[PDB]
């Protein structure tokens, strides 16, 4: 059975804080078949390499994808000093990972564009003393604690959101704000890959 | 059903026909693709043309290039096949198909019938010398 990467090629890719995660097990994969369809602008890895990630056997392969403007490549480089790693998307510290930035060629019209790019620029708890804010950051490999209060696309740059927390939850509020970047002529995306060499047999292998 | 071919008929060699693949009112191929195939007695089913939602990618069999044209409406609910300069060996039952495995479709396998999960009932094309 060949791992089927077709879902990336169909529909509107979510924004970075709503990244779509696909988990592959017990299948053979052809990574170059996927990547050859895109114009790859950046391809960086941690604890693995582009050559190795395409050629090893894993207990599982996890593929994340989202809309992401190439002009925010540096917002990735700043890592937890900037809003993407703080509030939107932060890959595993525990397993090898890669992060790919790619442009959608004009031929792939089945990938439809969102109205704009959006990301979360603030996620904080406003405490019951109605005074101090405590930032609530994303944990590696997880979704933002503010995904439930930010819309799938931010309507206007700087829009602000809040949700009252119950007394049992400690009171106060969960608060967030969104930023936007204008859509590009061709859609630009990020692909995140995490692999696991697990107890479970390494039955995610390259197609030969 | 879901896929319906129309527009087939009988025609003299050198004539033309336009086939239509109409999706049920609730369905679209906006995020997928449509292939046109044909079946002749004693031959395997043959892909002749295909197009994706949005029309960014179009493919043609060598046997029909420069004679056939595949197109879509803006809404990706009708895929049309304009066939010109028809030959007797173009006679067949013509099928449209959708719900394709997209990655393989984009990667050179557009004409592989097994990749398509949803098939119309077909329309008759009869070309007479
Ligand atoms: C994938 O897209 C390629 C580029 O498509 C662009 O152009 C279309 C409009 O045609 C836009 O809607 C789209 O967004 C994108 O900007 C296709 O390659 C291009 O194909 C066109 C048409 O076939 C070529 O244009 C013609 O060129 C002839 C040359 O003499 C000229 O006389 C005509 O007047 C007309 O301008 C164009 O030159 C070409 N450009 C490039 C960079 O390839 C591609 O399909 C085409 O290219 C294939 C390889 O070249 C070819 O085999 C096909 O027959 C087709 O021409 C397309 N691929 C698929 C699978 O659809």
């Amino acid at each position: 059975v060949e791992c089927d990467f077709s879902p990336l090629l169909s529909g509107t890719p979510p924004q970075v804080y709503n990244f779509k995660r696909l988990v592959f097990t017990n299948c053979n994969y052809n990574l170059t078949k996927l990547l050859s369809l895109f114009s790859v602008n950046d391809f960086t890895c941690s604890q693995i390499s582009p050559a190795a990630i395409a050629s090893n056997c894993y207990s599982s392969l996890i593929l994340d994808y989202f809309s992401y403007p190439l002009s925010m490549k540096s917002d990735l480089s700043v890592s937890s000093a900037g809003p993407i790693s703080q509030f939107n998307y932060k890959q595993s510290f525990s397993n090898p990972t890669c992060l790919i930035l790619a442009t959608v060629p004009h031929n792939l019209t089945t990938i439809t564009k969102p109205l704009k790019y959006s990301y979360i620029n603030k996620c904080s708890r406003l405490l019951s003393d109605d005074r101090t804010e405590v930032p609530q950051l994303v944990n590696a490999n997880q979704y933002s604690p503010c995904v439930s209060i930010v819309p799938s696309t931010v309507w206007e740059d700087g829009d602000y959101y809040r949700k009252q927390l119950s007394p049992l939850e400690g009171g106060g509020w969960l608060v967030a704000s969104g930023s936007t970047v204008a859509m590009t002529e061709q859609l630009q995306m990020g692909f995140g890959i995490t692999v696991q060499y697990g107890t479970d047999t390494n039955s995610v292998c390259p197609k030969l | 059903v879901q896929l319906q071919e129309s527009g087939g008929g009988s025609v003299q060699a050198g004539g033309s026909l336009t086939l239509s693949c109409t999706f049920s009112s609730e369905y679209t191929f906006t995020h997928n693709a449509v292939g046109w195939f044909r079946q002749a007695p004693g031959k395997e089913r043959e892909g002749v043309a295909a197009i994706n939602g949005g029309g960014g990618s179009t493919y043609y069999a060598d046997s029909v290039k420069d004679r056939f044209t595949i197109s879509r409406d803006n809404a990706n609910t009708v895929a049309s096949l304009i066939m010109k300069n028809l030959k007797p060996e173009d006679s067949g039952i013509y099928y449209c198909a959708t719900d394709v495995r997209l990655i393989d479709w984009y990667s050179g396998d557009w004409s592989l019938a097994r990749l398509y999960s949803t098939w119309g009932q077909g329309t008759q094309v009869t070309v007479s010398s």
